[PDB]
């Protein structure tokens, strides 16, 4: 069962905003590191 | 030395947050691609048959 | 144990900047199913419904 | 602290492997991609142009 | 040359079994951060 | 606007280098925890 189009991007766009948290948790991982 | 072992225990807490998001964006990408595979299977490829 | 604790910081920045490689092809993933579902919606469906 | 020590060496080696399951993902991804792209070039572009 | 179907559905089993294995992986970090 | 051929490839391209680069992030982040 394929996905209709609205749905498709409501994954596409879970997918980004997970990438943007991702990128968040290095940011706050390095500064941690820059702390040391 | 507790203080900077106590630092690097919550890096690498955060880093495996990160990597926990990359996991949902790469669930969310096979979740895609097989959308992308079924209609292709269902839809163009029957089509070209016929 | 400075030594140590600072090879362990060096170790898990070299972590962090793998998990951004990933990041990077990750997005880059993205644009390439987005361009298969443009491509899609935009020739494929209309060609099967006319 | 050794044993700290040993405790964060550790984990990052764990967090190395979860990394590297991700790259051995990220790689099947671009073959699957690939693969719904040969077909799109091969298959349906053809069809439309005749 | 495309994958045909029953090779493209060997390809997702294996992103996702990859996937999977990596979830142990933090999972197993985790766990030794905890003992710390 | 789907990506003209030429243009998928470049990303595909992309794709697979940072990939490798990743790979080699690890393999050094490896290299310094058996300098431990």
């Amino acid at each position: 069962v394929a996905l209709d189009p609205f749905d498709f991007s409501i994954v596409l766009n879970k997918i980004k905003s997970q990438l943007e948290e991702s990128k968040e948790w290095i940011r706050r991982s390095n500064k941690i590191l820059d702390s040391i | 030395a507790r203080s900077d072992i106590e630092k690097l225990k919550e890096a690498i807490r955060d880093t495996n947050k990160a990597v926990q998001s990359v996991q949902s964006s790469i669930g969310n990408l096979i979740v895609a691609i097989k959308s992308v595979q079924d209609y292709v299977n269902k839809e163009i490829v029957p089509s070209i048959a016929r």
